[PDB]
């Protein structure tokens, strides 16, 4: 998958999308092996990639939002991907790890949320 | 498992009684030493080794004896005593394996015996292959499996009543060739 | 790579190379190619997801995928992005696509206005396909409300006015089965005193002629169903249930109907103030506001104490010995607040624990006897504490549904949530959010009420989780109603157990701050 | 002059003491055609008082809903007294029922007595007769199964069909179905008279009609779509099968093979289409009740 998504990123989106009509594979997570690999070589923008997280596979959020917080200066943007990321992440559970790092991030973008200290500590054991 | 003593005492005995070697109450003693009286379990295990065997061993004991076999012979006590029931909607499924995996072919290994002890010969065999043909089907039942073995036993046990029968024809093996055209007739390439 | 051309037969992968088959040159063109076929897959569970991921671009300033999503949507472009040998669901994928810009052009919808044009092409009434043209008018008259459009005053008249009944002066063998038929058609067919034998004929032209499937109606007419990729019944449906997955058959109906309804409004008068709309809702999505169920959910609220301690007691004992402690959370989850109403279930690996509380006003002087009545009985199940003298305060959670209930991000919720009576939120000058989850007093600055509502939607072959609903108040609130109404307060609880591989009271709060019982009186 | 008031007398007692009378003079004031042989012997099976824990399967669209609306009804018209309870799939199913057996006391002369007193509480979930007492539960409930079941006893409880499709294809919904079917028995009444009665048809290999007899003691009933097609197929049920399909295929067994049992409204080409719709499991399935 990696191989094939990296020497011709236009013919492996069509490719894939193909494989879903014919179930061949649809036990693994084919689209988050993809776009990621499309996203570390630099041929796909990070902005572009991150709204696909509505699509339920095995994501590396973070490495998506570092990825985001790296790239745009805009001071928008980076507010916009942590509430989306924050919204699409919020209802299933997750290791302290994860909280401890978007609470990182949310001190330095200027936004205290309440919810998630409580939600941190009630697992602080 | 496989424990190959049946199969090659029941083969010393039929090449025994085709050559006129022995004695029938001989066969009776040999055979009365190696039949468990108790049933075994292959006969309710589809891919167990020894079934086939145990069914015609069984079957040529009772012909020996101037009996036909019959379901209750093979039968545990429990369904034995389901057997003996009248007022019964129900039915048990370790009963309904042994008559799907077990119960298709006691008419056929009678008429086999029957043949191998010359009690029943090609001058009126159609009559009891056209009957037995009916009634092994209305033990048969819904086979909604395409995955059943039993249409591969049944055409090598037609094969061998018609050979061991004696003076065949061209026609008699294109019956069994037809046959086999119908779906779920299959037939294996050994 | 020509080292298997000896092995390579026709039907491996989507056969031999043909031109049909180039990708577009840009990549962004490709990743709005493959959103566009997952809009229009047969599970609605991937078209839900597909919807979130529009509404998700459409809520930055990701132009290039929109405008190519946009682009696909008019080309109605299929093969490059889909098998060669199974049929697509186009209108499937047109319809969400709508349902998406509906929802985008409430907060900030101005990223639809370089593709203004696709909307003004569905929303008149020479397009006979009701629901795309309903949700199409529905766009457009959001963006005129938000002023970033402005449209002249005839033509706002005739989008609203879009599905009236304006012309009130005036052999195939396929058939349409035992379900479809009598729970489908028959409900439409009552709304002009038609029956559905008199309106087959017009859905038989509709299906040879503009859906252009000319077959018979067995069932292995449909190639997904002859290879066997549906399984355990997901395509079957009764008594006017939606199917999880949509077969061929149920595809090609679906459409009819509605493509058969826009020529009744042309034609006919109906029967008898208006009878349509009440009939076209049972196909729309849940909320009269026009939001999501998605809007409504809510995490978890924090664990019982008692739940984690015992948690590690042995089981037997553990279904049969219900302490009084655990009342003492179920009307205080914190400190001053109270439950007022509410019913949930909590769950672990070999237990479950459900909770069910209720509350109602009663006379001063007559509680004190309510008190003993009702807690001296031979049963609980036989009798009710009411809802909206002994008289209600709250009203209960609606049972009704619409078609986003198959969305995986919204757990299987309800809108209407319990809230107080009309008189109660009048009375004391009440006011809220937009999806009514905290309330305000006019002269506190503390919330008088929070509502919360919990769960997840199930998969098959899986465990059942935690899930349940919840209003509480603040004691300063209910303290003010209790003067101002001059009443005092009863209310209920019962607590039950289960295994995996009832212990019920009453309490008596009066405007002193003092909690009665049967049995001895508690206070702050 | 005597004559009619004679005549008005004799057939006033009659409907009330013929349930078969009942559904004539119903179903001509509809304007449908007779009832069939089969309908007639469900109707009469479900009026003999002494099935207690009963279950009616029967094979789909042969008229189930009508028949217990007239059944319930013409049960108020003889005692207007009973606390009834209806059950059914849904909201949708529960509101139609309701509608339609208010159409039923509205249509009929007589049964225009029935028509609530003020303090009606007419409501489309439950309502009373006029001739019932001011008293807390009321003479009808309808409700869906999902909806509110507590806070009333019941003495006939009806069940329309309760497993469905739309509420049993995960594990959870048949939990959930299965611990709401076994918690029913607490709404019932103590005294003999009280009974429970459901009809519907088998949706999957697990299904809780078969569950209900296995373990809980119920009896239930079986009539198949047509004659038993092969001899294995007809060894399923000998105790179930209805009697009078039984002592017809007892008697001409080869001339009766698969032959449709209600020819008047199901002809032979009008069963063959519907095996052209579903597979042949989904055929034998709904319309023979054997689940394979
Ligand atoms: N003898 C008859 N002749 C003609 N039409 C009839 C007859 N009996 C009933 N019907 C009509 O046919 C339908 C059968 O009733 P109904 O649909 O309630 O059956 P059902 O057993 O509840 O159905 P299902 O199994 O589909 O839920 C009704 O519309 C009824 O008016
Ligand atoms: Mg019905």
């Amino acid at each position: 998958v990696e191989i094939l998504a990296e020497l011709c990123p236009s013919s492996a989106l069509a490719i894939i999308s193909r494989w879903r009509d014919r179930t061949f594979g649809n036990h693994r997570s084919i689209l988050a092996w993809t776009i990621e690999h499309l996203v570390k070589k630099n041929k796909i923008n990070a902005l572009d990639a991150l709204p696909l997280i509505t699509f339920e596979n095995d994501w590396h959020k973070c490495d998506l939002l570092d990825s985001v917080l790296s790239s745009c200066t805009d001071d928008k943007d980076k507010i916009m991907a942590f509430e989306v990321v924050y919204h699409y992440t919020k209802f299933n559970v997750q290791n302290i790890q994860n909280l401890k790092k978007l609470d990182a991030i949310s001190t330095s973008l200027g936004i205290e949320h309440t919810e998630l200290k409580e939600r941190i500590s009630g697992l602080q054991h | 498992a496989n424990n190959q003593t049946i199969a090659a005492i029941t083969g010393m005995v039929e090449m025994a009684l085709i050559q006129s070697v022995c004695t029938e109450s001989e066969s009776i003693q040999l055979l009365d030493r190696y039949l468990p009286k108790v049933p075994p379990y292959a006969l309710t295990s589809e891919y167990s080794k020894e079934r086939v065997a145990y069914v015609r061993a069984y079957a040529l004991q009772a012909n020996l004896m101037g009996s036909q076999l019959a379901l209750s012979d093979l039968a545990s006590t429990e369904v034995k005593k389901e057997l003996m029931a009248e007022k019964r909607h129900g039915e048990s499924d370790d009963l309904r394996q042994l008559k799907q995996y077990s119960g298709v072919l006691i008419p056929w290994y009678n008429l086999w015996a029957k043949v191998i002890l010359g009690k029943t010969r090609k001058a009126d065999l159609e009559s009891e292959l056209s009957d037995t043909q009916k009634e092994s089907t209305a033990i048969k039942g819904h086979s909604y499996s395409e995955h059943s073995l039993s249409s591969n036993e049944i055409a090598n046990v037609w094969f061998d009543i018609l050979i061991e029968a004696g003076n065949v024809s061209k026609d008699d093996v294109e019956n069994i060739i037809k046959w086999s055209q119908h779906k779920g007739n299959r037939v294996f390439t050994p | 790579l020509d080292l298997f051309d000896e092995v390579l037969k026709d039907e491996d992968g989507d056969g031999p190379w043909n031109e049909k088959l180039s990708p577009p040159t840009h990549v962004e063109d490709s990743l709005a190619g493959y959103i566009w076929a997952r809009l229009g897959s047969p599970e609605a569970e991937m078209r839900w997801q597909a919807a979130h991921a529009v509404l998700a671009l459409c809520r930055m300033s990701r132009t290039c995928v929109i405008q190519g999503i946009f682009q696909h949507a008019i080309n109605a472009t299929t093969l490059p992005f889909c098998d060669r040998n199974l049929p697509f669901y186009t209108l499937h994928a047109q319809l969400w696509l709508m349902i998406a810009a509906a929802r985008v052009a409430l907060d900030d919808g101005k990223s639809l206005i370089p593709n203004i044009g696709y909307f003004y092409h569905y929303a008149t009434t020479d397009q006979p396909h009701v629901l795309i043209r309903h949700f199409a008018a529905r766009t457009l008259l959001a963006l005129h409300d938000s002023d970033l459009i402005s449209i002249p005053a005839q033509e706002e008249n005739k989008l609203r006015n879009i599905n009236q009944s304006t012309t009130l002066p005036v052999e195939d063998s396929y058939t349409f089965g035992i379900d479809f038929g009598p729970y489908w058609l028959k409900p439409l067919g009552r709304c002009f005193g038609v029956s559905q034998k008199q309106l087959e004929p017009e859905m038989l032209r509709i299906i040879r002629d503009v859906l252009g499937f000319k077959g018979s109606r067995n069932w292995d007419e449909d190639e997904r169903n002859k290879r066997r990729y549906y399984q355990d019944r997901d395509n079957h449906h009764s008594h006017g249930s939606y199917p999880r997955v949509d077969d061929y058959h149920f595809y090609l109906s679906y459409h009819a109907m509605f493509m058969t309804a826009g020529q009744l409004l042309a034609t006919k008068p109906l029967v008898g103030e208006d009878v349509f709309q009440d009939w076209l809702r049972r196909h729309d999505i849940s909320r009269n506001d026009h939001r999501w169920l998605a809007d409504r959910r809510d995490i978890p609220p924090k664990e019982r104490s008692s739940w984690l301690n015992s948690s590690s007691d042995n089981r037997d004992e553990w279904l049969a010995s219900i302490s009084e402690n655990v009342f003492n959370e179920t009307l205080c989850p914190s400190p001053g607040l109270l439950t007022l109403w509410g019913r949930w279930s909590d769950v672990c690996s070999d237990r479950k624990e459900s909770i069910i509380v209720h509350s109602a006003l009663v006379s001063p002087e007559r509680s004190l006897s309510l008190l003993r009545a009702l807690q001296t009985t031979k049963n609980v199940y036989d009798y009710k504490i009411p809802d909206a003298q002994l008289k209600g305060w709250i009203k209960d959670i609606a049972e009704y549904c619409g078609i986003d209930e198959f969305d995986p991000w919204a757990g299987n919720v309800r809108f209407p949530i319990p809230e107080p009576a009309s008189f109660i939120i009048d009375a004391m000058k009440l006011t809220t959010d937009k999806d009514h989850r905290v309330w305000y007093s006019p002269s506190d600055v503390e919330p008088a009420m929070i509502s919360s509502i919990w769960g997840h939607l199930s998969g098959k072959n899986d465990e059942e989780k935690s899930h349940g609903y919840r209003l509480c108040a603040s004691i300063h609130f209910i303290k003010s109603a209790l003067e101002t109404f001059n009443m005092d307060l009863i209310l209920e609880v019962d607590v039950d157990r289960y295994s995996r591989n009832s212990s019920t009271r009453l309490f008596l709060f009066r405007h002193d701050g003092t909690i009665h019982t049967l049995y001895g009186n508690y206070r702050n | 002059s005597q004559s009619q008031e004679a005549k008005n007398a004799l057939i006033i007692a009659q409907l009330k003491g013929d349930f078969v009378a009942f559904l004539f003079v119903l179903w001509k004031a509809l304007n449908l055609p007779k009832p069939t042989k089969c309908q007639i012997d469900m109707a009469r099976t479900l009026a003999n008082g002494d099935h207690k824990k009963f279950i009616l399967q029967a094979f789909r669209g042969i008229g189930k809903s009508f028949i217990t609306c007239a059944f319930v009804v013409w049960v108020l018209w003889r005692d207007p007294q009973l606390k009834v309870l209806i059950v059914s799939a849904s909201k949708e199913r529960a509101d139609a029922n309701s509608i339609f057996i208010k159409n039923i006391i509205d249509l009929l002369p007589f049964l225009s007595e029935l028509k609530p007193r003020p303090g009606q509480r007419d409501s489309v979930i439950s309502f009373d007769v006029g001739l019932a007492k001011p008293d807390h539960s009321p003479s009808v409930k309808s409700v869906g199964i999902t909806g509110q079941l507590t806070g009333s006893r019941a003495d006939i409880i009806i069940a329309d069909d309760v497993e469905v499709p739309g509420n049993s294809s995960t594990s959870s919904a048949r939990e959930k179905l299965w611990t709401l079917v076994t918690e029913f028995a607490a709404l019932l009444k103590p005294l003999p008279t009280s009974r429970v009665i459901y009809l519907g048809t088998p949706q999957t290999e697990m299904t809780l009609y078969k569950e209900l007899e296995d373990n809980k003691g119920y009896s239930t009933v079986i009539w198949p779509a047509q004659y038993p097609r092969n001899d294995a197929e007809a060894l399923y049920y000998g105790d179930r099968l209805a009697p009078m399909l039984k002592a017809e295929y007892d008697e001409g067994f080869e001339l009766l093979r698969g032959q449709p049992t209600d020819p008047v409204r199901f002809d032979m080409d009008d069963l063959r289409e519907r095996e052209l719709e579903y597979g042949k499991a989904g055929y034998t399935l709904q319309f023979m009740l054997n689940p394979n």
